[PDB]
RNA sequence: AUGGACCGCCAGUGAUAAGUGGAAUGCCAUGUGGGCUGUCGAGCCCCACGCACGUGGGG
């Protein structure tokens, strides 16, 4: 049993994640360049905020601590995907300069120019959770199912935190959809693979087409999966994902409630 | 009598148009005599868009759902002989006679149109009949409201001499020819 | 403090300006220097947040931090950077505004703005309603008991999703910090 | 359970100050929209009358 979940979340003028320079990070796929915001630092932030929130599940769910000694148990079965764009974007320069508040008989002498790189697009967020794993190695399926529901979540609602104070880019998921699936985890991913061209926005137009992506796959695999999705926009039906969900929580809770 | 300037908006059909001019009339009456006329009339004036439509009548119209912004409406009470006065007017003239498998239907032309008018007046006002020579209805599925049907009227129009001046009047309160319900009968004058 | 983009896609505007020599000249009058200086207009989205947690810390008292939430938000709305201000005036207040309480996490409505406006008409009216129908959607979608508040200069809707509607800046800034 | 598992590149920052695109200018000269022309017998049902030729009432 294998609860995965695709998110739409898209970011304003921002730069989550940097090089070893200061650009941010970027994926070359389906010939085109898209920004990304690295699997690690996305999992880092869903992670403290679980185990903020929750108050051992964090190296369960999670497979270790990073500051203690192993303790047999370094896989955390969860596995997250690198987040990346929907559509290429090209890397903006931002040239700034720091200006200095004691005058002398000069003007605009400013204390430090520089320019840094920021990018906006909307990411197409995955993670799968192995629940079975993770039952047999919690041992109680309580705390696996109340880990599991905050664990989604944990991953619906944060971001990560950096540059966030130059740029206010908390948001939002525009779509969520989890499937509990038996058979095997699956990414949407390839949905993307053709970069969608730009001016009209790209939100509702990744939705029908994450949606095409679920139709085809689903058609070559009929499968017993359980599925639901919960939107920000209700002027378009994707029947393929399951049923619709008036909310994320809700949709949440019907998902743990499916697997077991 | 009284007159009144109405237009019905939404008249897909005719019949409705009849049933939009009694709808507005709670308290109605009807006297007849068998064989004399029944004892309101209307004529279809504007009838591509919406439908203005001047109506006379005996019980007072006041506006409903879709009518008018606004209750125009007077209340007439008429006409000395010898003098001539505007005319108009739509009617269905006819023949009926016995059919394969009765029948409405010089004699047509625009003679025999004048010669069966001009004996519709008979002796009240001498007047002149503007001669047509060529509207269809059908039910609106209500149960008891008629069926399907197809007619042809005919408007005419003048100043006409009265020559007996309480039966023209008579005449103008009864109506002429058959299917007032459904455009005909109204004989409207003016002085000239 | 988040980058305020506009609401509609914009092109620059050039503008072709030529400082004049003042002496005249005696046969080759001509400018004194001609440039071109690029400009722009529109109606731009702004977002700010306050992490009262960290206010709180940094202050240590809740009065000290109380003033400075109070005053930031006056600041954030009455404020413009002056930037070529003697040469454009640019001096405007914000058409609409919109606090809101939030206790579990900060929402941009940036992604409301991602489809441009098309244009042709006003894009004020249709921001704000824009606006208001994100916030409506997510309040559906992500609940909350955050309380909520929006202050606005145009009367032709009700907006009923931003909470409740105070009728001045002022006013929607003291209830709103009361309410924290 | 893959030279892998666990794994943030990150804390900070006005691009500033200054500016006429200006001087001159008829789209002018020419043209029938013409001949022709009176607006003068099916129609589905109910009922009343009838000299069953046909009249009238209502829908």
């Amino acid at each position: 049993t294998f609860v995965d979940i695709h998110a739409i979340q898209t970011l304003p003028y921002s730069n989550i994640n940097r090089d070893d320079l200061g650009s941010p990070k970027t994926v070359v796929y389906g010939g085109k360049e898209r920004t990304r915001v690295s699997s690690q630092s996305w999992k880092r932030a869903v992670r403290h905020e679980v185990e903020a929130r929750l108050g051992n599940v964090s190296v369960n769910l999670f497979g270790r601590m990073l500051a203690e000694l192993p303790s047999t148990e370094v896989d955390g079965a969860v596995q997250f995907a690198h987040a990346f764009t929907v559509h290429g974007t090209t890397v903006e320069v931002d040239f700034f300069t720091a200006v200095d508040d004691i005058p002398k008989e000069n003007d605009h002498g400013s204390g430090h120019m520089n320019a840094g790189q920021f990018s906006a697009g909307t990411f197409y967020r995955y993670a799968n959770v192995n629940l079975d794993r993770l039952v047999e190695n919690t041992g109680d399926a309580q705390t696996a199912r109340t880990a599991v529901a905050e664990f989604l979540r944990a991953f619906l609602s944060t971001v990560p935190s950096g540059k966030q104070n130059a740029t206010a880019a908390m948001t939002l998921p525009d779509l969520v959809h989890i499937a509990v699936r038996f058979d095997r985890p699956i990414s949407f991913a390839p949905a993307f693979e053709t970069a969608l061209y730009g001016s009209d926005g790209y939100t509702l137009r990744a939705c029908q087409e994450l949606n095409n992506y679920a139709e085809r796959l689903r058609e070559v695999w009929p499968d017993d999966a359980i599925r639901g999705y919960a939107t920000v926009e209700n002027k378009t039906d994707l029947a393929a994902l399951g049923e619709r969900y008036d909310s994320y929580p809700a949709l949440i809770d019907a998902m743990v409630a499916a697997a077991f | 009598t009284w007159l009144t300037k109405i237009v019905p908006d939404l008249f897909r059909t005719a019949g409705n148009l009849h049933r939009k001019l009694i709808r507005l009339s709670s308290d109605l009456g009807e006297e007849r005599i068998a064989n004399p006329r029944q004892q309101l009339l209307f004529r279809i004036e504007e009838t591509r868009n919406e439908l203005y439509l001047l109506v006379q009548s005996h019980s007072p119209l006041r506006v409903d759902r879709l009518g008018p912004g606004y209750h125009q409406m007077r209340n007439l009470d008429p006409l000395d002989k010898g003098s001539r006065v505007r005319y108009r007017i739509v009617a269905s003239p006819t023949k009926r006679l016995g059919r394969s498998e009765t029948q409405r239907l010089t004699w047509l032309r625009g003679a025999a149109a004048e010669e069966w008018w001009h004996s519709r007046a008979a002796a009240n006002g001498l007047e002149l009949l503007s001669t047509y020579a060529q509207d269809d209805v059908r039910d609106p599925g209500t149960a008891d409201r008629s069926r399907k049907i197809r007619h042809p009227a005919v408007r005419f129009d003048g100043e006409a001499v009265i020559s007996d001046v309480d039966a023209v009047r008579h005449a103008v309160l009864n109506g002429i020819g058959r299917g007032k319900s459904y455009g005909c009968g109204l004989l409207s004058l003016a002085l000239i």
